[PDB]
């Protein structure tokens, strides 16, 4: 079984750059999709950054030409970029990884524990 | 502003202009600003304190304390009848204060769940609290919701909305967006009703006063509260304590007048003895324990709407939940597509958004690269009545699933691409939902039909199926495969909806089936452990398939290696006797209608249990009405569910269930603390009273007395024993039976217990003072000291029936440490304090006096602590 780790998250100004790192135990090689969900009191969780098997990304129409994404297998981690924030889309963080299965229909989705961001209006 | 008449008779465009209403895009902020500064809030503008005050003064035994009262100031005794009306005071004081704290609490949680609708403002749908609504918003209606305001529809898709509330008539009523020229306004969607079907959007007419049946709201508010069953119950049994004592104090009475004795003292006595007897601080103390049950479970998060419900969670020992909704957080999922042919899809990402590709054999599929993918993403998408306005979703979260399979396809657009002329709706009963739809732009295409709903009727309305891009006459070996396929999903988790596309009804195209994944609620299976652990059935009442009933129960673990699951066509087979029989045994229900779960509610009830049914969805409010105990889901439930139920979970957790059970188990223990202690030192003075007439020795206490006494054991000494604390072991008891059996054998042996002790060792103390055949002050003194002594053991005894003193501690009431200490204090003014010695006819005592009658009275700690450490140890 993969176990899935957050990192990086911190207090970061509005206008800065802020970093996260999703880690995974296994190779990711065979996981199809991938990505960011935001969930915020309130609301439902949304989605915030991905990346698929045909190499394409994914991207919340909000939040679209401000977040990136990338993978690499050797530090088996998704790193996430976050330049030009606002107060407003702050939240807490979850990855999660889905796998291709087909006898079992069970869904091979891996959550993260989460972690917490918050930004308050500038002064 | 607008008349609702008026606005029905006039166009769409023309109320739109009117109210300088957007249809499309809804008011910006300014000009919403500008119409709260002219219009208002929404509120019914401010909904009496000495209102209840005098309430409290109806009740019965309150009127028999004011008549003695009355009777006492006739016969004028201007100290008796000042001391009964403190007591009345105290106690209809402290039933205030309860009552005020406990309606205050819970109307903050109420303000914690406010009244919300989805409103489009901006252009982006919000979720906007109906008290911010000015008129001319645009507000969009999902289902099972209720209208925030006076609204005029513009756009109705299919809508029912029932009309109970405001007309009076069950029946839901079509409401169409076409103007009504010249109740029968098929057009307005009104104020409080609530939305049993479908989708819709309007412009709002009216706020505040303006609604044109705000009225039924004000009566509604003002309609009262009626006596609980255990206030009718302790209020029949305190005229039942309140009659007896008259017939014994009557007979006292008459025989001391035959025996010979002052008629005026006699009468005093009498009077005094029968304000005692009276259990005027039971009513007050049934209502403190309600109410301070109602703010117990506040500090829950679990909004009591009725008072009932508080007594009842306490015998509550079956509870009937829902798998969706209830037992799943019901952020539904399509995640497995299986084609009529066998291809297999894998449909990734979460949530209700475009975001997630569909993969076959490895590869992505857009559009209609797949054909049979593609129609199946096609009727999930043309079928619904939900839309993902601005990633949110309005109607049911399994056709939202739907809708966001269809986004993540490409292919959301063909809802806008077809004429829904007929809609065959959704209902429970049906399991399946149909459309008849024509192409835009293909107008000569024929009335196409899509079908979706449980693979059962699904497959029975299919009589084709399709193959290779083929139609093909359904056979039964692919509807063999079809099944397995169902039943596999089933038991991997997966809600399973089968689909159908063809001309006509009855002559569908079966293309395939969606496995909608619904992870149940986190927190349920520890809940479900202890609830159970608690003595406290569960059962999951569903309407989906047994695979995926059974898989959820299993991972939640009310369904173990050997557990009985009964289908809802056995239950409408079956008989209610039956159904009696099996129905402890069985732990999920599956393709359960409402009906059927209404049944199986009845047949738990015909048992003599008292149900607790947990519900969400539009369908499921019978069922939450017919319960014992109506339980809805604060945040992610629908209008129709909270209004129907009896206690809203704010933060929804299955624990607080618990803690509603716990705090209901408590309160009768409370009572019983109460009415042991009041009713054993009410025998004690009354049989001493009693004694003293018989043997024609001096009375041992005047009426002054016996009022300061019962200021004693009815008022704040008597009223803490309501307020103690509850245990942890009758915490893990079994659930309390229904019936409310206050009095029972061990409460009354222990009741005669106390009043025997305190009236040997009172009389004691009288008889060790009357040994010189004196009459000084100083005997009446030690014997009402030794009175008021035993009285303060028996409360510091009464706190608890099987915990000793010891155990349960000093510190843990302080009400009860306030109460004897301020009784104490008293006491000794009424002993040395010398205007306090000449109206209560007393003569101050030695410390050795006092020592003396310490220790003597102690005698019934002493032997209730020796019955309660007995009964523990034959209990072991
Ligand atoms: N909007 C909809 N369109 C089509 N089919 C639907 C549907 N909503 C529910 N169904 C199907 O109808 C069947 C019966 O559903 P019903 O209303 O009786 O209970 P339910 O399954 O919707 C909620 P639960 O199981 O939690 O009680 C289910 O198999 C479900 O898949
Ligand atoms: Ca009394």
């Amino acid at each position: 079984q993969v176990q899935l780790q957050e990192s990086g998250g911190g207090l970061v100004q509005a206008g800065g750059s802020l970093r996260l790192s999703c880690a995974a135990s296994g190779s990711i090689f065979g996981a199809d999709w991938m990505g960011w969900y935001r969930q915020a009191p309130g609301k439902e969780r949304e989605f915030v950054a991905g990346i698929g098997h045909g190499a394409s990304t994914y991207y919340a129409d909000s939040v679209k030409g401000r977040f990136t994404i990338s993978r690499d297998n050797a530090k088996n981690t998704v790193y996430l970029q976050m330049n030009s924030l606002k107060p407003e889309d702050t939240a807490v963080y979850y990855c999660a990884v889905q796998y291709t299965q087909y006898r079992s229909y069970d869904s091979l989705l891996y959550w993260g524990q989460g972690t917490q961001v918050t930004v308050s209006s500038g002064s | 502003v607008l008349t609702s008449k008026k606005a029905s008779e006039l166009p769409v465009s023309e109320v739109a202009s009117i109210l300088q209403a957007d249809l499309q895009n809804g008011l910006n902020k300014c000009e919403v600003s500008h119409r709260r500064a002219f219009h208002g809030w929404n509120e019914f503008d401010i909904s009496p304190l000495w209102k209840k005050y005098i309430s409290q003064f109806k009740n019965p035994l309150i009127m028999l304390l004011l008549a003695s009262a009355v009777i006492s100031v006739l016969m004028h005794q201007f100290d008796d009848a000042v001391s009964i009306t403190v007591a009345i005071l105290i106690v209809v004081t402290v039933a205030f204060v309860q009552e005020y704290r406990s309606e205050k609490s819970l109307e903050e949680l109420s303000k914690l769940v406010p009244p919300e609708c989805h409103c489009v403002r901006e252009g982006k749908l919000e979720h906007t609290l109906a008290r911010d609504l000015v008129p001319g918003d645009t507000v969009c209606l999902s289902v099972g919701d209720r209208v925030p305001a006076d609204l005029r529809l513009f756009e109705a898709v299919d809508l029912s909305i029932d009309e109970s509330s405001l007309t009076g008539e069950t029946t839901p009523c079509s409401k169409v967006t076409a103007p009504q020229p010249a109740a029968s306004r098929s057009n307005i969607a009104f104020m409080g009703t609530l939305v049993r079907c479908g989708k819709a959007k309007g412009v709002v007419i009216g706020t505040g006063e303006n609604s044109e049946f705000g009225e039924v709201f004000k009566m509604m508010q003002a309609e009262e509260a009626p006596k609980t069953p255990l206030q009718k119950s302790m209020d029949l049994l305190g005229k039942q304590l309140s009659f007896y004592s008259f017939g014994i104090i009557g007979i006292i009475m008459l025989v001391g007048w035959l025996l010979g004795k002052d008629i005026l003292e006699m009468f005093t006595i009498s009077v005094s003895l029968a304000v005692a007897a009276i259990p005027e601080g039971l009513p007050i103390v049934v209502t403190v324990t309600l109410a301070l049950g109602v703010m117990r479970m506040v500090k829950k998060r679990a909004i009591v709407k009725k008072l009932p419900i508080v007594e009842t969670l306490g015998c509550c020992n079956v509870i009937c939940s829902d798998k969706t909704g209830t037992l799943t957080k019901n952020e539904m999922t399509v995640t497995h597509i299986f084609t009529s042919d066998g291809l297999h899809a894998e449909v990734t990402g979460v949530g209700y958004n475009q975001f997630g590709e569909v993969i076959v054999d490895g590869d992505v599929v857009h559009g209609f690269y797949n054909p049979a993918v593609s129609r199946i993403v096609e009727a999930g998408c043309v079928c619904n009545d939900a839309v993902i306005r601005n990633n949110t979703l309005m109607g049911k979260p399994t056709e939202g699933a739907l809708i966001a399979l269809a986004m993540k396809m490409g292919l959301d657009g063909l809802q806008q691409d077809y004429i829904r002329k007929a809609e065959y709706p959704f209902s429970s009963e049906q399991k399946w939902m149909a459309v008849k739809c024509v192409h835009r732009t293909q107008q000569d295409r024929p009335e196409i039909c899509f079908m979706k709903g449980a693979y059962e009727q699904v497959i029975k309305y299919c009589t084709t199926y399709q193959s290779k891009g083929q139609t093909l006459t359904l056979t039964q070996q692919q509807r063999d495969v079809y099944q397995q396929e169902k039943a596999r999903m089933g038991s991997a988790g997966l809600r399973v909806l089968a689909l159908a596309s063809g001309p006509e009804l009855g002559q569908l195209t079966f293309l395939g089936l969606v496995g909608i994944i619904d992870p149940p609620r986190t927190g349920v299976k520890e809940a479900v452990t202890t609830l159970i652990a608690s003595g406290v059935s569960i059962k999951m009442i569903t309407g989906d398939s047994q695979e995926t009933a059974v898989a959820i129960a299993s991972r939640l673990g009310l369904y173990s290696k050997t557990s009985q699951s009964v289908s809802g066509e056995e239950i409408d087979a079956m008989d209610v006797q039956q159904l009696s029989q099996i129905v402890p045994k069985v732990a999920v229900f599956y393709r359960a209608s409402p009906r059927h779960k209404m049944k199986i509610i009845k047949s738990l009830q015909k048992n003599g249990s008292v149900v607790a049914m947990t519900g969400d969805g539009v369908n499921d409010a019978v069922a939450l009405k017919a319960a014992d105990i109506g339980v809805a889901m604060g945040q992610t439930g629908t209008d129709v569910c909270k209004e129907a139920a009896d206690m809203i979970l704010v933060d929804d957790d299955f624990q607080t269930i618990m803690s509603a059970i716990e705090e209901g188990k408590g309160i009768y223990n409370n009572i019983k603390n109460f009415v042991r202690f009041q009713l054993s030192t009410s025998i004690a003075a009354l049989t001493l009273i009693s004694l003293a007439t018989l043997m024609n020795f001096p009375n041992p206490l005047n009426a002054m007395q016996i009022l300061w006494i019962n200021i004693i054991m009815d008022g704040p000494p008597a009223q803490s024993l309501g307020v103690e604390p509850v245990d942890k072991d009758v915490i893990r008891k079994p659930p309390r039976n229904w019936k409310d059996s206050i009095l029972t054998k061990n409460l009354i042996l222990k009741i005669l217990v106390s009043s025997i002790i305190i009236v040997c060792g009172t009389l004691f103390v009288f008889w060790r003072e009357l040994r010189d055949n004196v009459i000084t002050p100083r005997d009446t003194t030690m014997t009402f000291t030794c009175f008021v002594f035993f009285d303060m053991f028996n409360a510091l005894s009464s706190r608890s029936q099987t915990k000793s003193v010891f155990e349960i501690g000093l510190c843990s009431n302080r009400m009860f440490c306030y109460a004897v200490l301020g009784s104490i204090m008293g006491q000794l003014l009424v002993i040395y304090f010398p205007p306090l010695q000449k109206v209560f006819q007393t003569e101050s005592l030695s410390i050795l006096d006092l020592l003396f009658l310490l220790g003597l009275t102690s005698s019934v700690c002493i032997v209730a602590e020796i019955i309660k450490k007995v009964e523990r140890s034959r209990e072991k």
